[PDB]
């Protein structure tokens, strides 16, 4: 199938409580494989998946040096953002960055990403062309001008087409027993009366990987989108994910309802009913 | 590097 | 500018009394990232509680998984207590094991 590599940076100021914290995490699809945390006793890029562990000392030194450099840059970025938004030095603020590459079955680049936020709001994003920018406001327009002058988009493009996809293909091979394995959901329907005349049907999906899934309830074959309570897909802590979908049905009409499940690990979409 | 080393100031 | 956490309390595997499991509390959709999470056993804070590395979703909101190894009984009840700048008082979510 298709796969993605994503890195996530969070830089958080905390005036009066030292320098800003910088945390980076790296993912292939829904599997985390590295972390860096400036608040750690000895900050280093560190393995979080067994298949990355075979990378040698030059890898870990390289990644660590890069994270320390990036942490410095983003601490300065936090100061710069204060001036761009006329903000005081007593407040805590957050910069977030996500970037990476998606590839298809053949390992060819599908698309690259490089997006940043300030205090949880879009700040500046690299467009899909990997050559132009979208700035969310007049502050980010200043950064955009700086990045245009420095041909930053050209640099990112080279990385996204090159190293990003190369490293992703390598990780996919090194972790092929897990990254290239989809675990289908284990599914069942529970039933609970609410009153004398209504009951809850809850459609469960457990133990699946990757996280992407669709649970839908149909009544007489029509989607009950507006009427379905859909909980956020959640991690079990063993790599797999969980989700459920629930609908309130009139007592005696339970068999008019079908739960529909779509997941990469299923050869065909499942249909279940309460039994 | 696997991460990008392209970090340009805001 | 701020977003209040969503909270789910649940086990890693379906629960069976006497069988070891993990108790999870998943907090998500919140901003900023400072958050305080406790897992509770009969109202008491559990000491052994690890958590995932801070990450975030496409809408920039943060998520964390707090977890601990535990053995369910019919006797003991569990919950997750969460505080965030958006919350006046801590929010307590009970684990419902008929799900």
């Amino acid at each position: 199938g298709s796969h993605s590599m994503r890195y996530f940076y969070t830089a958080m100021s905390r005036p009066g409580r030292g320098e800003p914290r910088f945390i980076a995490v790296g993912y292939v699809d829904d599997t985390q494989f590295v972390r860096f945390d400036s608040d750690a006793a000895s900050p280093r890029m560190a393995p979080r998946a067994p298949w990355i562990e075979q990378e040698g000392p030059e890898y870990w030194d390289g990644e660590t040096r890069n994270m320390k450099a990036s942490a410095q840059t983003y601490r300065e970025n936090l100061r710069i953002a204060l001036r761009y938004y006329n903000q005081s030095e007593a407040g805590s603020h957050i910069i977030q960055v996500m970037y990476g590459c998606d590839v298809g079955p053949d390992g060819r680049l599908l698309r690259g990403h490089d997006q940043s936020a300030y205090d949880g709001k879009d700040y500046i994003a690299l467009n899909e062309d990997l050559s132009s920018w979208t700035a969310a406001d007049t502050a980010a327009q200043i950064t955009q001008r700086k990045w245009e002058a420095a041909r930053v988009a050209e640099q990112l493009r080279a990385y996204l087409e090159g190293l990003c996809v190369e490293w992703l293909r390598r990780y996919l091979e090194n972790g092929k027993e897990t990254l290239q394995r989809a675990d289908p959901p284990k599914t069942h329907v529970t039933h609970h009366p609410i009153s004398d005349h209504e009951a809850t049907l809850r459609c469960w999906a457990l133990g699946f990987y990757p996280a992407e899934i669709t649970l839908t309830w149909q009544r007489d074959g029509e989607d009950q989108t507006q009427d379905t309570e859909l909980v956020e897909t959640r991690p079990a802590g063993d790599r797999t994910f969980q989700k459920w979908a629930a609908v309130v049905v009139p007592s005696g009409e339970e068999q008019r309802y079908t739960c529909h499940v779509q997941h990469e690990g299923l050869p065909k979409p499942l249909t279940l009913r309460w039994e | 590097t696997s991460t990008t080393s392209v970090a340009s100031s805001w | 500018i701020q977003r209040t956490p969503k909270i789910q309390v649940y086990s890693r595997h379906p629960a069976e009394n006497g069988k070891s499991n993990f108790l999870n509390c998943y907090v998500s959709g919140f901003h900023p990232s400072d958050i305080e999470v406790d897992l509770l056993k009969n109202g008491e804070r559990i000491e052994k509680v690890e958590h995932s590395d801070l990450s975030f979703s496409k809408d920039w909101s943060f998520y964390l998984l707090y977890y601990t190894e535990f053995t369910p009984t019919e006797k003991d009840e569990y919950a997750c207590r969460v505080n965030h700048v958006t919350l006046s008082q801590p929010k307590i979510v009970k684990w419902d094991r008929d799900m």
